[PDB]
């Protein structure tokens, strides 16, 4: 996260760290959506241009974290992967369209003050909240600039109108993406960055006061560049796929 | 069922330091 | 860079 702040304790208890076993290092962000399902970006797991193709046994899920590097005794929980599910039409070849994957844990995780699932949007919350100017919140342990933080970073960012998103890049944008970030003339700044990949873009619904994950950190051209915006997978647009997976594989 | 309600914030009726910025943008 | 984790998880 660039130009964000240290998270408060327990502020994002759905935050998941995807952790590489060997060598031991951050792989990506992710989010807890139930006691055994974790949501992330497909490119965290599969991205052939960079020879990235992780198997279940390559990875661990660390839940409940605050500190980036430290082992947080009596607080974090570390889980093994039972199975990865990547969207069958994830488009790694062109623009990262449908950049979404699910991970099923070997064993259910115990909720705690620091570990708790986020909600996924229904059509009405999505229609009400995904509007240009409405702010969401992005969290992650990724680069501080286009360097690595000691603790979880947080930044709030406004959704940007679709024509502005489109006009800010040569890449082809789809209905399965949205962009967010301040304009140059809005003065404020902030962005996700490398290492934030797979983490959540959340919004707090003013109707029921719950947090919903509207987006997944997916891609951006540089980080916190004037006239550029961060792009997020549109979670509601892919929920049919999410439910199907969760329904067929429980 | 309890999703999206944080133990150290919503469950205790405590607000974090910047969630009001989000509320104020929901115009 | 990262603190080693309990062997049980590896
Ligand atoms: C198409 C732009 C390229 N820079 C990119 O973002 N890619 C190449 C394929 C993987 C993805 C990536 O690195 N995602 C991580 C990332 C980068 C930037 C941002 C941001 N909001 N600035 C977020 C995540
Ligand atoms: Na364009
Ligand atoms: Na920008």
């Amino acid at each position: 996260i660039v130009e964000g702040s240290d998270a408060e304790i327990g502020m994002s208890p759905w935050q998941v760290m995807l952790f590489r076993k060997s060598p031991q290092e951050l792989l990506c962000g992710a989010s807890l959506i139930s006691d055994r399902w974790v949501l992330t970006a497909a490119h965290c797991l599969l991205y052939p241009p960079w020879d990235k193709n992780f198997t279940e046994n390559d990875l661990l899920v660390r839940i409940g974290k605050h500190s980036r590097t430290r082992y947080e005794r009596n607080i974090e929980k570390i889980s093994m992967l039972e199975k990865i599910y990547i969207h069958p039409r994830y488009n790694w070849r062109e623009n990262l369209d449908r950049d979404i994957a699910l991970m099923k844990l070997k064993k259910p995780v115990a909720f705690s003050d620091y570990i708790h699932p986020v909600c996924l949007p229904d059509r009405e919350t999505a229609a009400s909240l995904l509007q240009a100017g409405y702010k969401g919140r992005v969290t992650g342990w990724g680069n501080l600039k286009e360097g690595q933080p000691s603790v979880l970073q947080v930044v709030n960012l406004p959704i940007v109108e679709r024509p502005v998103c489109k006009d800010s890049t040569r890449i082809r944008i789809t209905d399965n993406m949205f962009c967010a970030g301040y304009k140059p003339d809005e003065g404020k700044r902030g962005d996700a960055c490398e290492g934030d990949s797979g983490g959540p873009f959340v919004m707090k619904s003013p109707f029921n006061n719950r947090w919903y994950q509207m987006g997944i950190v997916s891609w951006g051209e540089g980080c916190d560049r004037d006239g550029k915006y961060g792009f997020y997978t549109h979670v509601f647009r892919l929920k049919k796929w999410i439910q199907k997976v969760i329904d067929q594989f429980g | 069922a309890d999703c999206g309600l944080r133990p150290l914030f919503e469950k205790k009726s405590l607000e974090d330091k910047t969630e009001r910025e989000l509320l104020e943008s929901y115009i | 860079d990262f603190e080693e984790i309990p062997e049980e998880y590896l």
